[PDB]
């Protein structure tokens, strides 16, 4: 599935 | 420093899983700063992680709207589009993200991911 990334 | 404070606030409870907390940080961080690339890419991530692809990707989109030259803008569009199982379009929007920032890693892996499809 897709990676969601973090936050900035 | 008000709107950093209300992002703050966001990434912590979206940090405890309170997504709805998170997404209403970022909201009201939203109405105080309109232009602010940031806050839409973090709310485009809780929605995401709250399973609203719809929004997740209408975030991402009003990221790169904002901050054409941003990479990760693209990444959370293209990562909306893929849940939302529109590929093609996620394909391209790696694409378009690589005419902005072309040595960006996310989306060089996105890009290498839809091609092996
Ligand atoms: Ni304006
Ligand atoms: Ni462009």
């Amino acid at each position: 599935g897709p990676t969601i990334e973090e936050v900035d | 420093e008000q709107v950093n404070e209300l992002k703050e606030k966001g990434n912590k409870a979206l940090s405890v899983g309170n997504i709805d907390d998170a997404l209403q940080c970022y909201s009201e961080a939203i109405k105080l700063d309109p232009h602010n690339h940031v806050l839409y890419s973090n709310r485009s991530a809780a929605y995401a992680k709250k399973g609203d692809y719809q929004k997740a990707y209408e975030d991402g989109c009003k990221t790169v709207d904002l901050k054409p030259d941003w990479g990760k803008g693209y990444s959370r569009k293209a990562a909306a589009l893929e849940f939302l199982n529109r590929f093609e379009e996620a394909k391209r929007t790696y694409e378009e993200g690589l005419k902005h920032e072309a040595n960006n890693p996310q989306l060089k892996e996105g890009l290498q991911n839809m091609e092996a499809r």
